């Protein structure tokens, strides 16, 4: 399960760039 | 830990979560 916590990082990751955009 | 990473996106939800607003 740890593999979907470290791929939700590449979700708070890409609402990041959202900030930006 | 499972807690490891979900604090890491715990820290990159409140990151976003700031720019959001």
């Amino acid at each position: 399960e740890i593999a979907a916590l470290e791929k939700e990082i590449a979700a708070l990751e890409k609402e990041i760039a959202a900030l930006e955009k | 830990k499972i807690a490891a990473l979900k604090e890491k996106i715990a820290a990159l939800k409140e990151k976003i979560a700031a720019l959001k607003e």
